[PDB]
């Protein structure tokens, strides 16, 4: 209850670690029902704000999720690709450095 | 409330204030970029005299740095307080005077003179109300001097009413560094005499005295000396910021010090001084204070008061203590030494008292007084500048600079005035 | 519940691992108690360079005796400024 | 909602640009050709004469201290502004011929844009225009050549509000000495100054 | 504000002198600038308003939209340099059927109309400095023929460069003033 009543006074939601969230949500939604039983309509808006606000960061987290993930496999991906191109250019090198040292003997 | 526009021309003049400013940025808790980060509401009292505030919330110090080398300029930007000097008051010369007073009043003065005009007249213009400016120079010197005493002729014409406070250190007679420092000195003195306000003297040699009598430091450095006379500069204005059960300024101090026009030139004084190993065994009270305070040994001007009279009297006080016991040592140093004071003139000592002392000091005091003991410094500057002048050669250099040789007489001639003035008011 | 819960904090723990909020605001703040450990290790570093300080001699002159009076001079001076930069309550650092 | 993802604006970028190395006044001055000598007397650095003004020819001499005007480097530097002033202010009348050919290296000189380059460029342009008496209303024809760099600079000034402004000595700001000279060309100009003048710059309002 | 204070003598408003000079009133800018600087026809610093839109850049004063002046003193007098540029300005006085109205005058003005919420005026200056007087109350007496009440507000627009707003009980001619209260 002490942060359930920060989020009420206008938390950032994502002070508050991920674990807290689901057993928070219960909490502001309850007290809600109680600001709005008894008349005072100021202390409702809040809780709607704040429930909202969670609810909001949360659809969009799942949202953003995927697309990091795909970003990073691409990255990794593009890493090691460069890493093999490194080594064949250095495979060519080599290969036309040994043909020209046998060309210059047949040629004396 | 009430504002003072600081004034540093010289290479030792520029020193004592980028020192003094650190001491006053660590009073106030000034950070080094300007920032205000203290811990009390009564450093931002009157934090305004000193300071003006850039909006983002950047304090710059009302600081105007003259010089005719960059030399100078460039020490003071390496300094860890650099930052805090506006760029644009930095105001300074590309060809120098190497000690050549004729040089930097004449050749370079009269091209300085209307450049730095702009900003003493910016600084002096921002300010609700303005009591007066404040100068640091050397006497010894070619820059500090000859240019001082132009800047401070133009101070006198331009703003009649604003109190021109002047603090000078008279060449070192034993040992100090030119071959040429009688002339500098001689042709400041008549200047000074005339334009300014109130003049404070100080020499290197008594602190070096100071040093080994007090201190017990092995290889003092500038930094040192440096340090106390930016302590005596706290202290003289320390008043005017903060609140206290008996306050006075630099308008009081002139009126109660000063009984006529040409008798202003003070010593100036500081206490409790103890070396860094004897502060445990020392009982800081009032009437130790007092003790430290009139003894000779901690006294910084090359001049005993007691092969003299004592004129006029004055002692400050900071920190919080009983306004009876002030009174009380007063009056019985007054009464134990009649010896030393004017008979027609009783109650020849000012008190005051301030509130809030320094930092790591619970109880603090600064004593200025005036006294016909002056007499000794300029005979002593008599006596060298006569056979200099006796023997041409030397002024040859200043006569290259339009300087009339005639010149050398007004001024002796007006110092032989002065200290006969000095003399007759004895008796 | 739990199922939701999981798919929930997984997510949520993907997208703070990305963003990071700078320090400006982050610098740490020291505890009280490593500022009492400091003050208390100063303050025994200074009272045993006084109590050095206070055995010495009269009229002793040489190179190795002035230079340890320089030394043990210079130590006091960098403690005691150290000290009055410790002495606040509140000291804000970014450690190395 | 949305409804365009677009592009960036471009960041008023017309103060940083700064070319270096360029005038045809250096050749001449490599090789000890141009007949100025430097004397450093200690008061300010003064420039002295190897050929006196009187025998100067000013049709091939003054246009080359007009081109010095782009230079970067001191020694060059001033030169072409000591040499350019001193030649303008005393030589008189002879100017008037020398106009249609010293406004090119002057266009040359405007266009680049430099930071330090278009104040000097501004304050030649306010002396040439008082040498004597006239040549103010022989810029007439080149004000379409001259003004249209003034446009780029015209409407910045420095906005400070409260503050009490620090630069008045070394007075750098474009729009004040941007509007000296266009005043001082609107009352040397004539009656038709003031015509062309608004024609190139809309903004301006009349000294008339 | 002003409403207790004593009022008799002179009561300046607005001067460039000093630490803060627009901390009493409240700056608007567009399309120009609002800067304070040293003019060297006087060689002291005055504050400088200029713009391309004269509409759009102004000063006005008390800083708070809803309170309003209680200055006493029915001569406003302006000291102002004139830069060859279009100038306007307003002034909010009471009118004693506890109504409220407007002057405001500008060089560029053609008529003279009087239409009841506000007066326009047109006027003409000469280059440099001015020293304009404005008798708030005889203003309203001969104009509008109702009877004067205190200044509610004042404003000063762009195109200019001000150093002196103050206020007089009654009119006075040179040197019977203070010496910083006249042009040098
Ligand atoms: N007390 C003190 N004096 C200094 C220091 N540095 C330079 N001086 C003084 O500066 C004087 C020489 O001044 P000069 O070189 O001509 O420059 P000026 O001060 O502008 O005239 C000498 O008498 C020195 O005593 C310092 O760190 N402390």
């Amino acid at each position: 209850n002490p942060t359930r009543k920060e989020m009420a006074k206008g938390k950032k939601t994502a002070e508050v670690p991920p674990n807290v969230r689901p057993k928070v949500m219960p909490l502001l939604k309850n007290s809600r029902s109680v600001k709005v039983s008894r008349i005072n309509y100021e202390s409702s808006d809040r809780y709607d704000k704040a429930m909202d606000q969670l609810d909001e960061y949360q659809i969009d987290s799942r949202r953003l999720g995927p697309r990091f993930q795909r970003v990073e496999a691409i990255q990794r991906k593009l890493d090691e690709a460069r890493m093999h191109y490194n080594d064949v250019r250095l495979q060519v090198h080599t290969q036309r450095q040994q043909y020209e040292a046998l060309e210059a003997a047949a040629a004396e | 409330v009430r504002e003072i526009v600081h004034i540093q021309a010289g290479q030792c003049g520029n020193q004592i204030g980028a020192k003094f400013w650190e001491v006053i940025s660590d009073e106030h808790g000034i950070d080094p970029t300007g920032s205000y980060h203290g811990d009390s509401d009564l450093q931002l009292e009157r934090i305004n005299v000193y300071y003006n505030e850039a909006t983002g919330g950047k304090y710059v110090p009302r600081a105007i740095l003259v010089d005719l080398e960059p030399g100078t300029m460039d020490s003071v930007r390496a300094g860890q307080f650099g930052q805090l000097f506006r760029p644009d008051n930095f105001v300074f010369g590309q060809s120098g005077a190497g000690n050549n007073w004729a040089k930097g009043y004449y050749t370079e003065g009269q091209e300085l003179c209307e450049s730095i005009l702009d900003v003493i007249r910016k600084e002096a213009e921002s300010c609700d109300c303005l009591q007066g400016f404040q100068l640091v120079h050397s006497l010894g010197g070619g820059t500090g001097a000859g240019l001082g005493t132009l800047l401070l002729n133009k101070l006198r014409e331009e703003y009649p009413d604003r109190i021109l406070s002047t603090y000078s250190i008279v060449p070192s007679p034993k040992v100090s560094d030119t071959v040429v420092e009688p002339y500098n000195c001689t042709l400041s003195v008549h200047q000074l005499v005339e334009s300014a306000d109130e003049v404070f003297c100080i020499d290197n040699e008594a602190l070096y005295d100071i040093c080994f009598r007090t201190l017990k430091l092995t290889t003092p450095t500038y930094g040192d000396l440096n340090h106390l006379v930016s302590m005596v500069m706290s202290g003289t204005t320390c008043a005017l910021r903060f609140p206290g059960q008996l306050n006075s300024d630099l308008r009081k101090l002139a009126v109660n010090l000063v009984p006529f026009p040409r008798l202003h030139f003070f010593i100036v004084g500081f206490a409790p001084l103890t070396s860094r190993g004897s502060q445990q065994y020392r009982a800081l009270t009032v009437p130790e204070l007092t003790s430290q305070l009139f003894d000779n040994k901690n006294m910084m001007a090359a001049c005993d008061p007691r092969r003299g009279v004592y004129l006029t009297a004055s002692a400050h006080f900071r920190g919080r203590m009983s306004s009876k016991e002030v009174d009380e040592q007063m009056l019985n140093i007054q009464a134990r030494n009649t010896s030393y004071f004017v008979e027609w003139i009783p109650s020849n000592v000012k008190s005051a008292i301030c509130d809030i002392p320094p930092r790591g000091l619970k109880m603090a005091a600064t004593f200025i007084g005036n006294t016909t003991a002056f007499r000794e410094l300029f005979t002593r500057v008599d006596s060298q500048f006569q056979k200099m002048y006796a023997r041409r050669a030397f002024i040859h250099w200043y006569v290259n600079e339009g300087l009339e040789t005639v010149e050398f007489d007004e001024a002796r001639s007006n110092m032989t005035d002065l200290i006969q003035e000095y003399e007759m008011y004895e008796t | 519940k739990q199922e939701a819960a999981d798919e929930a904090e997984y997510w949520d723990n993907v997208r703070e691992s990305m963003v990071p909020e700078d320090t400006e605001t982050r610098c740490r703040l020291l505890s009280e108690e490593e500022r009492i450990e400091i003050l208390n290790g100063l303050y025994a570093n200074l009272a045993e360079n006084k109590k050095r300080y206070a055995s010495l001699s009269f009229g002793q002159d040489n190179l190795s005796f002035r230079r340890k009076k320089e030394e043990m001079e210079r130590e006091a001076a960098q403690l005691e400024a150290d000290i009055k930069t410790f002495e606040r309550p509140n000291v804000y650092i970014t450690e190395n | 909602r949305e409804v365009a993802p677009v592009k960036r604006q471009k960041r008023s970028l017309h103060k940083k640009v700064s070319p270096n190395q360029h005038t045809e006044f250096r050749r001449f001055y490599d090789r000890g050709d141009i007949p100025v000598r430097l004397v450093h007397t200690t008061f300010k650095n003064a420039i002295a004469w190897s050929v006196d003004p009187s025998v100067l020819d000013y049709q091939h001499y003054l246009p080359l201290f007009f081109d010095g005007l782009r230079e970067k480097e001191e020694p060059y530097r001033f030169f072409a502004r000591k040499g350019t002033w001193e030649l303008l202010k005393n030589g008189g009348t002879r100017v008037l011929q020398c106009i249609p050919q010293v406004v090119i290296p002057l266009k040359k000189a405007l266009d680049t844009r430099d930071m330090d380059i278009v104040p000097v460029a501004l304050r030649t342009m306010q002396k040439l225009v008082k040498s004597s008496e006239l040549a103010g209303e022989a810029l007439i024809p080149f004000y379409r050549q001259l003004l249209p760099v003034l446009n780029e600079f015209s409407l910045c000034n420095k906005n400070l509000g409260d503050r009490i402004e620090y630069g008045q000595r070394k007075k750098e700001n474009i729009g004040d000495l941007i509007q000296e000279t266009l005043e001082c060309l609107e009352l040397n100009g004539g009656p038709e100054a003031f015509i062309n003048i608004q024609y190139m710059i809309p903004t301006y309002q009349s000294a008339k | 504000m002003f409403r207790d204070k004593y009022q008799a003598g002179f009561l300046n408003l607005f001067y460039s002198v000093g630490s803060k000079p627009l901390s009493i009133w409240e700056q608007h800018v567009e399309n120009g600038y609002i800067k304070r600087l040293t003019d060297p026809d006087i060689r002291s610093c005055v504050l400088e308003i200029v713009s391309t839109t004269v509409n759009n850049t102004y000063i006005t004063c008390p800083i708070d939209p809803k309170e309003e002046l209680a200055i006493k003193l029915p001569f406003l007098v302006l000291v102002l340099k004139y830069l060859k540029k279009y100038f306007t300005f307003e002034i909010q006085v009471l009118d004693d059927m506890n109504m409220r109205r407007r002057f405001r005058a500008s060089n560029f003005q053609s008529k003279t109309r009087v239409k009841p919420f506000v007066c326009t005026l047109p006027m003409r200056l000469d280059p440099g400095w001015n020293q304009i007087q404005f008798n708030l109350s005889d203003f309203t007496r001969r104009a509008y023929g109702t009877n004067y009440i205190e200044t509610l507000r004042v404003s000063v627009f762009a195109n200019c460069r001000v150093r002196r707003i103050y206020f007089s009980d009654r009119l006075y001619t040179e040197d019977e003033v203070p010496p910083e209260y006249r042009l040098i």
